[PDB]
């Protein structure tokens, strides 16, 4: 109705499984063949109907949008079971959550190396896609080295810099639970580990930094943020402010 | 199979039950007949049962391991019908033990192909999920009054993916997971500290310092986890002076996590310590500041408060 | 060996795979400068090199001649150990990855054909 | 007969490993639709029924006992397998015995780690 | 997805069209309805479909995702009979692309479920193999022309030996793999070189000249990767006269494999380049006898010919 | 017709694991208890009756001959799978192809140390 | 498959049945033709059957790859008939040599399947292990006379937990498990040390120095098998003084649990070995001892009593 109408409207499935079961128990004792994991032979077309429902109309049309997300629970990371593998054929991209990771600190858990959305940058802000390709290409390359994170001290200088930056920028991606942020909000935290200013400071610290700097630029620095929300990305005159608000909070925030 | 189930459910009966103002009901459902008589004379004993006046506390429902399925996909329905009287009709605290619920989920499984249904996945059948929700959805606290109830679910072929357990887990608020991989270790209670979850593990809720005491426990728990495969092979030395530290506090957190139990007495050969939470909170605060380190592994296993263990150290002075 | 048992293997193996990678590069450049530094001198886990001298064995002038000779021969072994192990562990990847896709197919299969056979014997 | 008579006995089942499988081929050919790993639904209960016979009586039941030993061969020494576990959820514990063992000469070949009573030193004298 | 898949299409098309006047289909198995608009749109874009004439050089069949088991499982059918068409009416060289073929399979698997029928190994339909079969003996080359199919191949659990992509792999005459690293390092389009092979890649069907010539770029690539251990750690003032030689000449070829596409021509600026066979071969056999050692290492990157490399390498005076 | 009319024949079958899948498909479709990898019970026999009729005959059957080479396409070197089993314990020996050594460029492609041929050497030449 | 059953009987055959005082039946269950002609025309020419005397040893029946599967459900049964003769209406003693005794199993898969029963697991007939017993139980020793049988098992996919495999155990008093991997190590026979039981295995029935001997093997080769992980990785560089000498001993050990068979001359040229009990004892008593940690694993290989294995070591130069 409110895709149909120039309205926006988000779905949340949770969840899909659940109803895969259901359709499986009516399946079932209506006799219909049974198939792989007892389900019957049209469980995708259950599935992928439903999710081709969300669609962005054109202008003709009205011009509004459904968005879905559907929840899958794998049993014990099995992404290749049945119903997993359907419904991940069926979207437009994934967002893996890890058990391992979870209890590591890593919270919210996502797989940032295995988790995709094929739409992708072209649903971005200017101003995120700017830091958000910088991190992409930092993490990517530390997952390479992070192996030798724990069993290396001979390390020479230009993967010892990679480690400390992947730490950092991972640690900024941590996020308390029912407190989002606003996008302008997000790329000023990101642009701090980006450009380099938490790489002295202490690891374990950055969640208290984050925090405190982010508690800061809300309360002092609402035209900065305007600007990096309005400017459609980081300007000139806005790289500038960011690059003192930092030094000098930083240099207050280790005394 | 054979993990803990049943002592953790009769050690929490001796904390939470002996102590609660109120009424319990307790199910046997599918288990040991054995367990039930135990079960019947220690509460005589305690008290908890009275044969002569009429000050008893707790409802006993039975339909054990010897029964046909059919009493054992129903006894779990006529437990909590007695819990649901108190719980309306009384309106008061309520306890409910179920030992253990897997059995009415086996026992329609026992019957139904005799009752003419095409089987589910892994043998089941295929009103499984629908059986749980419309028994499990009664168990439960209204505005008309609260039952906390505590159930024993057993894992088939000790995988936690079977359909059943796996099925259970939604309908749950806190999760206890023990593990033979831990038992085997001889580390009792054998609860996974890694699987095992609270609705109320919140900040929010429990403060801030029980939270990231705990956070902290599972995060270095999991570090030694993820170098317990590596370090066998490579060796110990190989490891930085931060790892081979965080072996060491992991091992014993390890430790410290196990505690012998007033009601397995006659298994560890030990007292029963139970431990407050505080004193919880601050002793595992302690080993992971590093105020322990000096301490052999050894003296943390089988311990009560973190007191005790710095006591067991001393006597293994000699 | 089922899939959990494998799958645990094939990532801690994987990881005995980087870290003796790694080890090999560190070696390697600890052992090109000391054999760089050998050359001057000339004139004056590391495999069985660290017990073919305790086994034989059951001022400043010489101290300082088989000091570099030390450094070469063991940043060299232990190039050639590790590099032994990196590739043992490659085998053993390729060779467990093998196993975990027959066996996937395999429980897949199984498991199918006992949801069959309940259905047709109704 | 002896539990009922102030007597007492142990039974020795060798074993419910081919009872089962027995059971089985009686199933399938009864027309009863296979079950997990082909056995029927209720290979559980099977066992079930015959090991909660084995008890203690109190005096005025005349004070008697059966014991029991069922014994279970597993497929490559895995006690985590569907029928074992079943078995294992039954009776007070388990003795676990594994090859690895046998041959170092651990013999009996008892994985202790994986081995329990379930009664405990409460079947024990006092010196024990 | 990623890497310039659609791209390639659309450039395959365009390039068979004008080198061998023949036409294109395409037919979409299964494809998400997001994903088949989005190729429409960028079809139009490209030029390879012309809304307002009739110079579109490709045909367009479609089985989203949302449809029954078995109007999916016929979709590779419906485009089939259009490309044979072209073939056996117009004695055409057709390029029928099939995007994909697992869901074909995995289409074919939920019909044959829902029919009854018992299902085979790993859970696919028992007739997979003659499912696959009389779909894929009509691609051929008869008398009077030819259909030539390019299939996009899904590989479930990243298993090659799984039912699914074994069964194709036996009709299958080469591969292009697509690969991720070369997109990333600018190499386009981003074929691997040494994943994709191909058999009529013999001395006997193809000549002894073009064997011999790729089978030096194949040798060429090969030995660079295993000099890359001793170049990134060790030390590239190590290595004698002799190796120096192969590392710039393999370099130079790496750059040589890249191309300006006539698809890519509104989106990088650089003209398309659509290069013949004999000068394929003749650039990359002058490369391996040492003529362009003198030239710079940035010339042959985004070329048509090797006269191209020419005109780069003059133009960075 | 070769080989009892006092002729020798060789008969090359390519591939018989492809004749194993249609006759599998066959079996399905008529509702045969499926075992490993779907295959039903009677695939051993379904190659063995088969490779059995290539013999060698004594003078007085007219000392003819039926030579066979079965063809077998194992996946990734799987030569330990339903379908090769089977033949390997039907025939006389086997000529080993690797992936490995074709890539090399060890053509023809053959393992010389696994591949046998017992039967083969009292007919060889005595110049090899 | 393919692991050295057939020439494991036959080697038995030789060493057993010739120097006996009794006759012999030998079935052919399921298995190839040709090898019955082989055993057959070998029998004639050594004089066990005497095509114009009465002096024959040996009664054959067969029933094998190309009969019907009734008939492979069968013939068992007949071979065994044969032999039940001999054993009680004579007061005599009877060898009984079946290969293979899985296809009496096998067999009855392809019947309960036209038979229309339910099947068990893995595809199996449901009454596989009754079926096997009600056979297995007649080949028996009795008060009357004794049989010695020994059968031949293939295992389908070298799964010694298949059904077929797994229930034959229960009917036999010693087993002797066949392993590929020895065998690709090029031991033979490729007989299984750890896998490999008997009942008779007691102390006092065949003495403590056989038994310590034994038990003492068996330790030295478990031990190594769980060192086997560590070296698989690191090599045997990253091991202790200890260690390293079990390794080297079990290695010792491992290839003299070899020795070339008379029916393998055929193909090995090399001359075939028959050892006395008391010096498979003394050779190997000696080994664990540490009488022999000088010479080399090569030295231990394909060789009968300990003396063969010294003068081995001589002639390595
Ligand atoms: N808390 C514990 N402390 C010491 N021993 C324990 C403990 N929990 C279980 N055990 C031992 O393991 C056995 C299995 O415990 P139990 O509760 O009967 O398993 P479950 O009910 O899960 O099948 C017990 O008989 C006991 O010997
Ligand atoms: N004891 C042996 N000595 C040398 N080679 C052997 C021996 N036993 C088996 N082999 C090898 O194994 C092959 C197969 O032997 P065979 O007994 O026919 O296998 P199967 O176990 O199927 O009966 C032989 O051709 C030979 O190459
Ligand atoms: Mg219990
Ligand atoms: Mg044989």
């Amino acid at each position: 109705y409110f895709r149909d109408n120039g309205k926006h409207a988000l779905i949340i499935y949770d969840d899909l499984s659940k109803q895969a079961v259901a359709y499986r128990q009516m399946s079932l004792l209506l006799r219909r063949p049974p198939g792989r994991e007892a389900y019957p032979g049209d469980v995708f077309y259950l599935h992928s109907r439903l999710l081709e429902r969300a669609a962005k109309m054109n202008d003709a049309f009205g011009g509004g949008s459904l968005t879905a997300l559907p929840v899958i629970e794998t049993q014990a990371g099995d992404v290749s079971a049945y119903i997993p593998t359907n419904v991940i054929s069926i979207t437009d991209g994934q967002i893996f959550l890890e058990t391992e990771l979870f209890y590591k600190g890593i919270r919210p858990a996502i797989n940032v190396g295995l988790s995709v959305s094929r739409v992708g940058s072209a649903a971005q802000t200017r101003a995120m896609k700017q830091v958000a390709g910088t991190m992409k290409l930092e993490l990517a390359q530390y997952r390479e080295v992070a192996a030798f994170a724990q069993f290396g001290s001979d390390l020479d200088a230009a993967t010892q810099q990679l480690l400390s930056r992947g730490v950092r920028l991972t640690e900024l991606l941590k996020q308390g639970q029912y407190s989002p942020m606003a996008i302008e909000e997000q790329v000023a935290v990101i642009y701090a580990g980006v450009r380099g200013y938490l790489d002295k400071l202490e690891p374990s610290k950055i969640t208290k930094f984050e925090n405190a700097f982010l508690s800061h630029v809300i309360s002092q620095h609402q035209a900065l943020l305007g600007k990096i929300r309005t400017d459609g990305k980081i300007s000139e005159e806005s790289d500038a402010k960011l690059k003192e608000i930092v030094t000098n909070f930083l240099a207050g925030f280790e005394a | 199979a054979g993990v803990g189930k049943t002592v953790l459910i009769m050690e929490l009966i001796n904390n939470v039950a002996k102590a609660h103002g109120g009424y319990s009901v307790f199910a046997g459902v599918g288990e040991r007949t054995r367990e039930g008589n135990d079960l019947y004379h220690e509460m005589i004993e305690s008290g908890v049962i009275n044969l002569k006046d009429a000050t008893s506390k707790v409802a006993l429902v039975y339909g054990q391991m010897n029964e046909p399925p059919g009493a054992r996909a129903r006894v779990a329905l006529t437990g909590l019908t007695v819990a649901e009287y108190f719980r309306d009709q009384e309106g008061q605290d309520v306890l409910l033990f179920i030992d253990n619920i897997f059995r009415f989920t086996q026992a329609g499984s026992e019957v139904s192909a005799l009752l003419g249904r095409i089987p589910s996945a892994v043998g089941y059948q295929p009103t499984l999920a629908t059986d749980m929700g419309t028994m499990q959805e009664r168990i439960t606290t209204t505005k008309k009054g609260s039952i906390t109830s505590v159930q024993a679910i057993y894992v088939p072929a000790d995988d936690l993916t079977d359909p059943a357990p796996a099925t259970t887990f939604a309908h749950l608020d806190a999760t206890t997971v023990l593990s033979r991989a831990i038992a085997e270790l001889g580390i009792y209670p054998a609860v996974d500290p890694l699987d095992s979850t609270s609705r109320i593990m919140d900040p929010n809720i429990v403060g801030s310092e029980h939270y990231d005491v705990a956070r902290g426990v599972q995060k270095i728990l999991q570090d030694y986890k993820s170098l317990q495969d590596i370090i066998a092979i490579l060796g110990m030395d190989e490891l930085s002076e931060e790892d081979k530290l965080t072996v060491s506090r992991a091992r014993k957190i390890q430790r410290f996590l196990s505690q012998p139990f007033q009601v397995a007495e006659v298994f560890t050969g030990h007292l029963g310590k139970l431990v407050p939470l505080k004193e919880t909170i601050k002793g595992f605060q302690q080993i992971l500041a590093g105020e322990y380190d000096h301490l052999p592994e050894q003296a943390f296993y089988m311990v009560g408060p973190i007191e005790e263990a710095v006591a067991k150290a001393d006597k293994l002075a000699e | 060996a089922t899939l959990k048992d494998i799958t645990r293997r094939l990532k801690s193996i994987k990881n005995i795979q980087k870290i003796t990678k790694s080890m090999k590069m560190v070696a390697a450049a600890k052992y090109a400068r000391a054999e760089r530094e050998l050359k001057p001198a000339r004139v004056y886990l590391c495999g069985a090199i660290h017990s073919s001298v305790a086994k034989q064995m059951k001022l400043a002038n010489i101290i300082y001649y088989s000091l570099k000779e030390s450094t070469t021969s063991e940043q060299s072994a232990r190039m050639t150990a590790m590099d032994n192990a990196s590739k043992n562990a490659s085998e053993m990847i390729d060779k467990l990855t093998l196993t975990f896709n027959r066996t996937r197919q395999a429980v897949i299969t199984k498991e199918l054909i006992e949801i069959i056979s309940g259905a047709a014997a109704l």
